[PDB]
């Protein structure tokens, strides 16, 4: 895993 | 039942500002979680994706053009607007405004992400080109049959349309009269910012003594049409 | 930016042909994946979503797979309406990003193309300028490289080439390479050669013509 890519506004979500 | 369509202007000037609009109908930037997104095709190139702004006001850009993109919505209206400042011609492609749905929810409560992975529903797209050219007829140019341009009993020829602004031009042969064999090439950009084509089409070399060939080339922009016979030189005669 | 690799980048088919196409990701995005099919004028169509999950409203001939760092879509039956350019795109990290674009055109026997060669008329070299065009005639398949050389001397930067749609009827492509140089440069030289070199050629094919040869 490499950068710091911000995650998506639904990454998160189950 | 969802439909987005793009309005804006198709011509700006490099170092201007351009501002798209999605109208849409079929959903509402109040359901929950709802997005709307933008993403751009330049000539022949991929998709590339712009921003994306969401029911609750939060939104992205593509950090390469944070700088120069802004984008806003209009609940009420249904619609949302994408700014672009300090355009330049590398801006020139249709641009799309897309769909993207909320997560499913069972009775208001959000249970599964699936359904956003995807813009689902995209609009028709808007051609925008950025140039500071001015408008200009092309000027025909034969590219005579010869010995170079014959493979056995056939022969290729065709016309030059070089120099024009903006797209599009159309070419015919012999007032429509000949369509067989016939190429068109897609126009290309020119450094000097105009615009130019080639038609050819491959015939009997036999033929070349007596029949006439005359390419049709209309540039409706400029008011500009003009017929270009094409002949092989003096030294295939 | 999360890198999404599309693969291959062109491939040829036939109706009823079962083709897969790859998506790879730099890293996982978990399934976050989807898969668009774009007709020549027409915006990109929503097949897959979610890396498996079937768009409403789209055949079943399409389907997805993968998760994390590996996608691949397939057609179990290629329909006519399947020629065109598909892209994957990830919705796990900002900024969402597209895969290249995998064109499929339709199948044919190699076919070698046709090499034509014009030299600038000498009504466009009054006004200043002289073009010369190499024509590459009904050629497949669609990759061709193309070279200029101007008494041996390599050109780079400026020509510019143009590539027709897939011929409807022969399944063929025409692609046309333009050389622009000034009047002064023009008459400066005398043998102007395109080599082209493509699938059907069992080795580079040169056309040219000598302006100091009458």
């Amino acid at each position: 895993e490499q950068e710091l890519l911000e995650l998506d506004k639904w990454a998160s979500l189950w | 039942r969802i439909t987005l369509k793009e309005s804006g202007p198709p011509l700006v000037k490099p170092t201007q500002t351009l501002t798209l609009t999605c109208s849409f109908s079929g959903f509402s930037l109040s359901d929950f979680g709802v997005g709307v997104g933008w993403i751009r095709q330049p000539p022949g190139k991929a998709l590339e994706w712009l921003a994306i702004i969401y029911s609750d006001d939060d939104k992205r850009y593509s950090p390469s053009l944070n700088t120069r993109l802004t984008i806003t919505k209009d609940t009420s209206k249904n619609q949302v607007v994408l700014v672009m400042t300090r355009v330049s011609p590398v801006d020139t492609a249709t641009y799309f405004c897309a769909h993207r749905r909320g997560p499913t929810t069972l009775f208001g409560v959000p249970i599964a992400r699936g359904p956003v992975n995807a813009m689902d529903v995209w609009g028709q797209g808007i051609t925008v080109t950025i140039s500071s050219t001015s408008t200009k007829g092309p000027s025909v140019f034969p590219l005579a049959p010869s010995s170079k341009s014959t493979s056995g009993g056939t022969a290729a020829l065709g016309c030059l349309v070089k120099d024009y602004f903006p797209e599009p031009v159309t070419v015919s042969w012999n007032s429509g009269a000949l369509t067989s064999g016939v190429h068109t090439f897609p126009a290309v950009l020119q450094s000097s910012g105009l615009y130019s084509l080639s038609s050819v089409v491959t015939v009997p070399s036999s033929s070349l003594g007596t029949q006439t060939y005359i390419c049709n080339v209309n540039h409706k922009p400029s008011n500009t049409k003009v017929d270009k016979k094409v002949e092989p030189k003096s030294c295939d005669k | 930016a999360l890198q999404l690799t599309q693969s291959p980048s062109s491939l040829s088919a036939s109706v009823g042909d079962r083709i897969t196409i790859t998506c790879r990701a730099s890293q996982g995005v978990t399934s976050a994946l989807a898969w668009y099919r774009q007709k020549p004028g027409s915006p990109p169509q929503l097949l897959i979503y979610d890396a498996s999950s079937l768009e409403s409203g789209v055949p079943s001939r399409f389907s997805g797979s993968g998760s994390g760092t590996e996608f691949t879509l397939t057609i179990s039956t290629l329909r006519p309406e399947d020629f065109a350019t598909y892209y994957c795109q990830q919705l796990h990290f900002y900024p969402h990003t597209f895969g290249g674009g995998t064109r499929v055109d339709v199948r044919r026997t190699v076919a070698a193309p046709s090499v034509f060669i014009f030299p600038p008329s000498d009504e466009q070299l009054k006004s200043g300028t002289a073009s010369v065009v190499c024509l590459l005639n009904n050629f497949y398949p669609r990759e061709a490289k193309v070279q200029w050389k101007v008494d041996n001397a390599l050109q780079s930067g400026n020509s510019q080439e143009s590539v027709t749609e897939q011929d409807s009827k022969d399944s063929t492509y025409s692609l046309s390479s333009t050389l622009t140089l000034s009047k002064a440069d023009y008459e400066k030289h005398k043998v102007y050669a395109c080599e082209v070199t493509h699938q059907g050629l069992s080795s580079p094919v040169t056309k040219s013509f000598n302006r100091g040869e009458c």
